């Protein structure tokens, strides 16, 4: 990215935060800055254009300024809804390009912590018939949005054949993740049980499944 | 509804061609449906191309110059991006945007985006497996059941339950990208445990890229 923003900023609800956007004479120096809000897996939304003008529907607590080759987005009265990626944009007359910042991830802190709900599913009859076995470990309603996953065969750790997603914000503003363990049908059958252990802020929530045959 | 309707995305072999379309809906022509912006998974916004008027002129990022061509049918307010010699690194969500100038330039309206995948791997439809409600993991008066949507490429896939009838308790998890280069995801529904004998549960899986449709009945045991 041609413009420089900090990767991340954070504050507790109701407080204020500033997001800087650093450029050069040929972009921010001589041209008008826009700010875009992107929520996970959706299109960017225009918040601020012409340095300081709010688009229709955007409230006063969002504000923009420009000074020299720098621009600032100010956000007051911080809501959890404000968690998003923020991008500055402008014209660069040197390259004749529209240019963007790398983006700033805004976090709202001090939300109540919650331990993860874990549901563990054994391999379906249908999958075992296809000479495959997947354990599905589904992890929801945890805050902050970070967990570590550990898989056990009986008592002993298993590293191999693990695929875990990055955490993602649910619609209730808590986080979700899934972990998948790939096994041979012979590996699944040969053990008394398998476990998915999910550790979150120093507490472990564990689920166990067994072959029912 | 003021919107930009995108089409022409999808899966193409390295060296292949796509034509993206962006049709204006719900506003009159003012030469502003004029920009293409893309975003690789995980990465920032990258401006690709813009068009000027009334005298037509195309602008291009260095990365696409000579390979991409922007045009617009003014009379149908439809913006096009002809993409030839597509490379692996052109894989991205492509947004068209309404580009405007007051004092300066701004993009005040964005299409929902269309996924362009540049890969030698061909499309693959998912295997759909029932995640049966467990005879013990029945959380008193509720049970978890679901469908495992396994080994598909590329994104996206859609999952509904009981042909759209069932929405409460439904949680479809974001997909994992396996090392194999194939996606998997799970959709779980929490339902009353008294309903398991009587009420039928069908997960309806649609994978448009492979023209794959699967209805999988999820029953106990
Ligand atoms: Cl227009």
């Amino acid at each position: 990215s041609v413009l420089t923003q900090p990767p991340s900023v954070s504050a507790a609800p109701g407080q204020k935060v500033t997001i800087s956007c650093s450029g050069s004479s040929s972009n921010i120096g001589n041209h008008y800055v826009s700010w875009y809000q992107q929520l996970p897996g959706t299109a960017p939304k225009l918040l601020i254009y012409d340095n300081s003008e709010r688009t229709a529907g955007v409230p006063d607590r969002f504000s923009g300024s420009k000074s020299g080759t720098s621009a600032t987005l100010g956000i007051t009265g911080l809501q959890t809804g404000d968690e998003a990626d923020y991008y500055c944009g402008t014209w660069d007359e040197l390259t004749s390009n529209l240019v963007f910042g790398g983006g700033t991830k805004l976090t709202v802190l001090g939300q109540p912590k919650a331990a993860p709900s874990v549901t563990l599913f054994p391999p379906s009859s249908e999958e075992l018939q296809a000479n495959k076995a997947t354990l599905v470990c589904l992890i929801s309603d945890f805050y902050p949005g970070a967990v570590t996953v550990a898989w056990k065969a009986d008592s002993s750790p298993v590293k191999a054949g693990v695929e875990t997603t990055t955490p993602s914000k649910q619609s209730n503003n808590k986080y979700a993740a899934s972990s998948y363990l790939s096994l041979t049908p012979e590996q699944w059958k040969s053990h008394r049980s398998y476990s998915c252990q999910v550790t979150h802020e120093g507490s472990t929530v564990e689920k166990t499944v067994a072959p029912t045959e | 509804e003021v919107q930009l309707l995108e089409s022409g995305g999808g899966l193409v072999q390295p060296g292949g061609s796509l034509r993206l379309s962006c049709a204006a809906s719900g506003f009159t022509f003012r030469y502003e449906v004029a920009a293409w912006v893309r975003q690789a998974p995980g990465k920032g916004l990258e401006w690709v191309s813009a068009i000027s008027g009334p005298i037509p002129k195309g602008y291009y990022a260095d990365s696409v110059k000579g390979r991409f061509t922007i045009s617009r049918d003014n009379s149908k307010n439809t913006l096009y991006l002809q993409m030839n010699s597509l490379r692996a690194e052109d894989t991205a969500v492509y947004y068209c945007a309404r580009l405007r100038a007051d004092l300066g330039l701004y993009m005040d309206l964005w299409g929902r985006g269309t996924l362009v995948t540049v890969s030698s791997a061909s499309t693959k439809g998912p295997s759909v497996f029932p995640l049966a409600p467990s005879s013990k993991s029945t959380s008193g008066g509720t049970a978890a059941l679901g469908c495992l949507v396994k080994d598909y490429f590329p994104e996206p896939v859609t999952v509904s339950w009981n042909s759209g009838a069932l929405t409460s308790g439904v949680h479809t998890f974001p997909a994992v990208l396996q090392s194999s280069g194939l996606y998997s995801l799970s959709s779980v529904v929490t339902v009353p445990s008294s309903s398991l004998g009587t009420q039928t549960y069908i997960c309806n899986v649609n994978h448009k890229p492979s023209n794959t449709k699967v209805d999988k009945r999820v029953e106990p045991k």
